[PDB]
């Protein structure tokens, strides 16, 4: 076979120990490498043979395992040194066929969001198109399942505006979600809303707007 | 009742190259026909018979009248050095059904060796119509398989009232029973051809073909395998003798999934992982070849009869091929090493003052069954420094790897099963291509 | 010290060519015996690489991605390049060729992103987005801003001469289906701080050189 992430998760705080994993076949039972990737620049390597660091790399990292299946740990992490990692394989024309992903996480005090709603403006009249933007600001965690209603009706299309998470100074999240329809499709109905279902909050709240909020 | 005496007592034909002629040396010297295109390729000790897929290369043997009836009620066996080219993926899907009989007694019955796809198969055609086959499913690991252009042996230990067996390298690899037969009026003609093949570039190279008028046993056939394996010459990977001043790539024996790689100009060597191919669709997989570094093996100082054949234990240099420019391996004095007994290797260390041990010697010490080769490194005062071996260890700032060494420490494992300084010498050969 | 430093800037149109030169510098010998390979990077997705070809030039990694791109070498300046043709938008990315020194892609470089778009440049279209006392005091006042119909990235997003960027939160841009890019820019201010001072967006997509500002006031009929 090839690589499979088992598991593919992370939940850590400043200071604690990271724990990742992979899985593959072992016909090349080779000890392998692990690649970190700071956002601001290009990725780089962290280990090779799961134990031997490269230069300039402080030894606070490590890893181990058998065959080709390997895992690794990282202790005393600093937010400034945190991003998704990646594990290898040994294909017989080798660069290393990458692992799918190592989803990462910074832990903050769990908290519900504070959603907003915004109607379009004169441009959509001068455009004939339409777009419905509703902010939800300064929340946590990554999970946010926002949907819409057309006076009642959920969407199947016009849902692809799912801008996703970032990270901030104070480790908060603030995404954005919009709509796109033609003025016929928009004025053809009266009241839309943002179905925000934050797993942290676990209680569906929704602000709505009034077409002609004058 | 000794091994070699029964060995030379039971042989009843010996097809052998002797000075560009094929002839039987089994006392019963029978006809050895040959045709203008029955070429002969390099041989272990001498030359090697060849075959090509057309009506050119027939080498038939009209046998003696008294022994024509040899197979009426007697058990026997065939044996020969063998190797076939690496059937590529394309030609494989093209011809994965063709069943050509290399050795047979057709016209028109009797024992008949056959090669088909990636299989060897005995085929016996008796009187009453019954037939038995003993397939050998391909050894899926091509890189050490038994149709991979490796010079290999086969024996087919026919027994009428018992089993017939096949033996690769002497080892058993497949068998099936035979009993329940009748008397055969087998014809006498012994075809050696690609009869009814369907590939133009198909070719099987038989060497040292022989037949024994009796059964055998594992111990004596192992001794026989060893016997044919003369220490006299110093084989390369494929089995044909090494060639001086020709290109070579080198592959450790317990590091198949590795191969060589230079790091920098004139500085240390090191090892790396395996580029290769895998057809997981036709049960095919093999480490790719010819990829790594090209090497040139010279004599230390030219001679009069400069024949590129290498005899056992001959003093040589070692040049590496790079951009078609040549560079020699070695070890300079005070050359930083591991434990001061595992001498790091180098390549043409362009030292202004420091000298360099450039005096090696091809040396055969172990693996009298498998075609490996050990290389030794002397000083300039005739002292054994060690063999070129596999021993870990980081150097400087660069990452840790596996590096080529020289450590007489190795001399204390020569009785073991696996070593770290045995080697393969692959030359760029026809019958294998990275698909 | 091997500073990879690449070029081949700009954007590509579908089925056209892309020149991508991997100038490895300051390593005079450079190409001695180790490999060289490329890296594919579709933003926010898994990472399969492209290929790996030697300076003997045997071949490169051929999974189902060849026959539209080609790999090259140049031992002259230790250089080696990437050929690209008959490409689709599905490979808009930032590519990475990196030194597979001893079979691990240890030193990596800045690199540069490639955008397989279809439309040309475009001045950005700023739109105001103003709150009011309709649902006032949602904790506090968060006024938004929409700029759209522009190409290509980036695009300036600031607020009132960059005076107070406090609590501002722009977003990563998203490609509009008809061949544009969309984003937003929202600040959060005191509920009743509106109408006393000014609140102006700042968007500017320099490649079209259209520096437009919208003096936004919370409009209430």
């Amino acid at each position: 076979i090839m690589m499979t992430q088992s598991p593919a998760t992370l939940s850590v705080s400043p200071g604690e120990r990271a724990t990742l994993s992979c899985r593959a076949s072992q016909s090349v039972g080779s000890d392998l490498a692990w690649y970190q990737q700071k956002p601001g620049q290009a990725p780089r390597l962290l280990i090779y043979g799961a134990s031997y660091r490269a230069t300039g790399i402080p030894a606070r990292f490590s890893g181990g395992g058998s065959g080709t299946e390997f895992t690794l740990t990282i202790s005393s992490m600093q937010s400034e040194d945190f991003a998704v990692y990646y594990c290898q394989q040994y294909y017989n024309w080798p660069p290393y066929t990458f692992g799918q992903g190592t989803k990462v996480e910074i832990k903050r005090t769990v908290a519900a969001p504070s959603v907003f709603i915004f109607p379009p403006s004169d441009e959509q009249l001068k455009s004939g198109t339409a777009s419905v933007v509703c902010l939800l600001n300064n929340f946590y965690p990554r999970e946010a399942k926002v949907q819409w209603k057309v006076d009642n009706a959920l969407q199947s299309g016009n849902s692809q505006e799912s801008v996703t998470e970032q990270d901030s100074k104070d480790s908060t999240y603030s995404l954005s979600s919009t709509l796109t329809l033609s003025k016929a499709d928009y004025e053809k109905h009266k009241v839309y809303a943002c179905e925000v279902t934050h797993q942290g909050l676990s209680s569906p709240v929704t602000k709505s707007f009034n077409r002609g909020e004058c | 009742e000794d091994i070699d005496v029964i060995l030379k007592k039971s042989t009843i034909l010996n097809l052998d190259i002797n000075n560009d002629i094929i002839s039987d040396i089994s006392g019963f010297n029978s006809s050895v026909i040959t045709y203008p295109d029955a070429q002969l390729v390099p041989g272990i000790n001498g030359k090697a018979i060849h075959l090509v897929n057309n009506e050119s290369s027939e080498v038939i043997v009209h046998k003696a009248m008294d022994i024509e009836y040899n197979d009426m009620f007697n058990n026997f066996t065939v044996s020969f050095w063998l190797r076939v080219p690496k059937v590529s993926a394309s030609h494989l899907e093209q011809y994965g059904t063709n069943e050509y009989s290399i050795i047979s007694s057709m016209k028109g019955s009797g024992w008949s060796v056959s090669l088909k796809g990636n299989n060897l198969i005995w085929t016996l055609k008796d009187s009453a119509g019954e037939v038995r086959q003993i397939t050998f499913r391909d050894l899926p690991d091509k890189f050490n398989a038994y149709l991979a252009n490796k010079w290999v042996f086969i024996t087919i230990t026919n027994d009428r009232l018992s089993s017939a067996n096949l033996y690769i390298n002497g080892v058993l690899m497949g068998s099936a029973e035979i009993t329940g037969l009748g008397a055969i009026r087998e014809d006498n003609n012994i075809t050696l051809k690609l009869d009814r093949c369907n590939n133009n570039n198909q070719y099987v190279s038989i060497d040292k073909f022989r037949i024994f008028c009796k059964a055998l046993n594992p111990k004596e056939i192992e001794k026989l395998y060893t016997s044919y394996l003369s220490i006299t010459f110093l084989r390369d990977f494929w089995g044909n003798p090494l060639r001086y001043d020709t290109e070579y790539y080198l592959i450790p024996v317990a590091s198949s999934s590795k191969d060589v790689q230079l790091k920098n100009i004139t500085d240390y060597m090191y090892l790396t992982n395996a580029p290769s191919y895998t057809n997981g669709k036709l049960n095919i997989y093999y480490r790719r070849l010819y990829n790594g570094l090209k090497f040139i093996i010279k004599r230390y100082t030219p001679n009069n009869e400069i024949d590129s054949f290498v005899k056992s234990g001959d003093f040589i240099k070692l040049y590496v091929s790079y951009n078609n420019n040549e560079h020699i391996v070695g070890y300079p004095k005070d050359g930083n090493a591991f434990n001061n007994l595992d001498r790091i290797l180098r390549v043409g260390y362009n030292a202004p003052g420091i000298p360099l041990y450039k005096k090696m010697e091809a040396v055969k010490l172990r693996d009298l069954k498998t075609y490996s080769v050990q290389l030794k490194l002397y000083d300039d005062k005739n002292a054994s420094l060690g063999l070129v071996g596999t021993h870990n260890g980081q150097i400087g700032n660069d990452p840790n790897r596996d590096i080529l060494i020289a450590s007489n420490w190795y001399f204390n494992h020569l009785k073991d099963k696996i070593l770290g300084c045995d080697w393969y010498f692959v030359p760029t050969d026809e019958g294998w291509t990275n698909d | 010290q091997l500073q990879l430093q690449e070029s081949g800037p700009g954007l590509v149109r579908p089925s056209e060519t892309l020149s991508l030169t991997c100038s490895v510098s300051d390593d005079s010998m450079g190409s001695s015996t180790y490999y060289w390979a490329w890296i594919r990077q579709p933003p926010g997705k898994g990472l399969e690489w492209i290929g790996n070809v030697y300076y003997n030039g045997v071949t490169y990694y051929n999974s189902s991605l060849e026959s539209r791109l080609t790999l090259s070498i140049d031992p002259s300046k230790n250089q080696f390049s990437l050929i690209l043709s008959s490409v689709t938008a599905a490979d808009t990315a930032v590519y990475y060729c990196a030194r597979q020194a001893d079979n691990w892609f240890d030193p990596w470089g800045q690199g540069t992103l490639v955008t397989v778009s279809s439309a040309s440049t475009k001045g950005p279209s700023v739109f105001p987005l103003a709150p009011s006392s309709k649902s006032t005091s949602g904790g506090t006042a968060a006024l938004g801003c929409l700029v759209k119909d522009y190409f290509p990235e980036p695009v300036t997003v600031s607020w009132n001469s960059g005076a107070l960027t406090s609590g501002v939160h722009t977003f990563p841009a998203v490609l509009q289906s008809s061949g544009l890019y969309s984003l937003s820019s929202v600040v959060t201010v005191p509920s009743s701080s509106l109408g006393t001072q000014t609140y102006i967006c700042n968007v500017n997509h320099k490649p079209s050189n259209t520096k437009v500002d919208k003096r936004v006031e919370p409009k209430s009929c």
